[PDB]
């Protein structure tokens, strides 16, 4: 379907890039959304920036908050790549 | 490292870890599995778990049990007040909300429902960390699903007293089913039945799965029925016994009745598997030794009317979920009461010989499908 489509598309192309992964969230979050800022590279160049904006990224599409939701399926997409593309960034 | 699943139990709490591609089940101390929801507390230290619960004959009034009854309650609540005389102990009203009033090193104390929740919580981690070699911090906590916003939050300021970080609160047949993989199937929507009898509550919820999302399509039970309500029937049997054999009563004996209750509740664990037990009490009245047989026949036809009454909720569960018993496709046993093999022909024969989910202790399957979604919760399995 076109929304869950957008996701994979979103995670084929960014490549478990964890930056390029947070700084375009943004375009895959459900219509309704409003607790996301879009947040350039400026500020995700330090591991501190990544970090920190991460675990802004992980509340937001948690699968426990997204339970009953009509975007459920999308926050556990997003949620896991998410998840992998981070512990990708810790082992570097 | 890990999270840990923590079924947050009315009678039994149960903690399981998901670990090296397998969730385990962890033991306590005593090396038992599940661990009562009970703590006391004596002139010289707070006891959770099996020495709580092993003493409770020589301190009734300070052996608080039954906790999860009052989380997330106010005072004035109908049921606070009605299960509150079934109680030893004491509740009293703190600006509207029940606290347990107990007596611990000499002093009066109270305590709110979901400190005592924590406690047995706090209990429950140590087991965990006592078998991973580390600490444990996060964890999914679980509340029956018919829980509402205030219980469940209850529920999670339990997790957060107990030093812990609660992941998320999930429901009890849900995670049942999740212990099952009932969501990693392609297909059509499925309908899943949860058959939960414990040991103060009996719980029937019907559950749909598509894409593995669930949702909850109906509940029903009966809040004061379980494994508890067995041993009554049990006890009372030889309460007659022992005064037909000695002319004595021992009814008007709090510590005999007691100890009588905990030789019935080992003896009925043991029909589950065997076809007699045997029951064994040094003194258990003025002096007289206690020793006698049941068969699982007399046990059953004891309980014959509580066994068979299991099967009303569950057609209403049914009838609520507009549903006809034919269309569910998954039943599932849970709660350490569903291990009677009476209860599983019963429920069995009702479906028409349809097999059963129960190769997990159903016992342990809440807290299984809890830490099952602890890991997923962390990142601890991915794919
Ligand atoms: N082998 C057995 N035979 C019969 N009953 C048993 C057996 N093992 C445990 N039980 C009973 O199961 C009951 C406790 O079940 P359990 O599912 O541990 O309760 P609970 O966690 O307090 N309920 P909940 O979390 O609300 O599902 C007690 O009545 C036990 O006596």
């Amino acid at each position: 379907d076109p929304e869950k489509l957008k996701i994979l598309e979103w995670i084929e192309g960014k490549e478990r890039n964890i930056r390029a992964l947070l700084s375009t969230m943004h375009t895959v979050l459900w219509a309704g959304e409003t607790k996301w800022k879009p947040v350039g590279m400026a500020d995700l160049v330090t591991p501190e920036q990544v970090k920190k904006v991460y675990r802004k990224a992980v509340l937001v599409v948690h699968p426990c908050k997204a339970t009953g939701q009509p975007y459920e399926q999308y926050a556990k997409m997003i949620f896991m790549e998410l998840n992998d593309a981070w512990s990708e960034f810790e082992n570097q | 490292g890990p999270a840990v699943g923590i079924d947050l139990g009315t009678t039994y709490s149960c903690v399981g870890v998901f670990q090296h591609g397998k969730v385990e089940i962890i033991a306590n101390d005593q090396g038992n599995r599940t661990t009562p929801s009970y703590v006391a507390f004596t002139d010289t230290e707070r006891l959770i778990g099996d020495a709580a619960k092993n003493q409770v004959a020589m301190n009734p009034t300070n052996t608080v049990f039954d906790a999860k009854r009052l989380i997330g309650r106010r005072f004035d609540d109908a049921v606070v007040q009605s299960d509150m005389k079934h109680w030893p102990f004491m509740v009293v009203n703190d600006a509207g909300r029940p606290k347990v009033q107990v007596e611990y090193k000499g002093e009066t104390k109270s305590f709110y429902p979901e400190e005592v929740s924590s406690m047995v919580l706090t209990k429950m981690k140590e087991i965990a960390e006592a078998y991973l070699g580390k600490t444990v911090t996060n964890a999914v906590v679980t509340v029956p699903a018919y829980f509402n916003d205030s219980q469940r939050q209850a529920t999670k300021d339990a997790g957060t007293i107990a030093g812990l970080n609660v992941l998320c609160i999930i429901n009890e047949p849900t995670a049942a089913a999740i212990a099952y993989g009932l969501d990693k199937k392609v297909g059509a929507e499925r309908n899943v039945l949860i058959f939960d009898l414990g040991g103060g509550t009996f719980d029937v919820s019907i559950l749909t799965i598509e894409d593995g999302i669930f949702e909850v399509k109906s509940t029903a039970g009966d809040t004061h029925l379980g494994g508890e309500d067995f041993d009554n029937r049990m006890v009372n049997h030889f309460i007659a016994e022992f005064k037909r054999k000695h002319k004595k009563d021992i009814s008007e004996n709090k510590r005999a009745v007691r100890r009588l209750r905990t030789a019935c509740e080992r003896a009925k664990r043991t029909l589950s598997s065997s076809t007699q037990a045997s029951i064994e009490i040094d003194s258990l009245y003025e002096g007289i030794d206690f020793y006698t047989s049941i068969t699982r026949a007399r046990f059953e036809e004891l309980n014959a009317d509580l066994f068979r009454g299991t099967l009303d909720p569950v057609e209403k569960a049914l009838r609520d979920a507009k549903l006809d018993k034919s269309q569910i496709h998954d039943i599932v046993l849970v709660g350490g009461s569903t291990r009677i093999p009476k209860i599983q022909k019963l429920l069995q024969d009702f479906f028409n010989g349809k097999e059963l989910n129960k190769s997990i202790n159903p016992d342990e399957a809440v807290a299984y499908g809890a830490a099952v979604q602890a890991a997923i919760l962390s990142g601890d399995k991915s794919e």
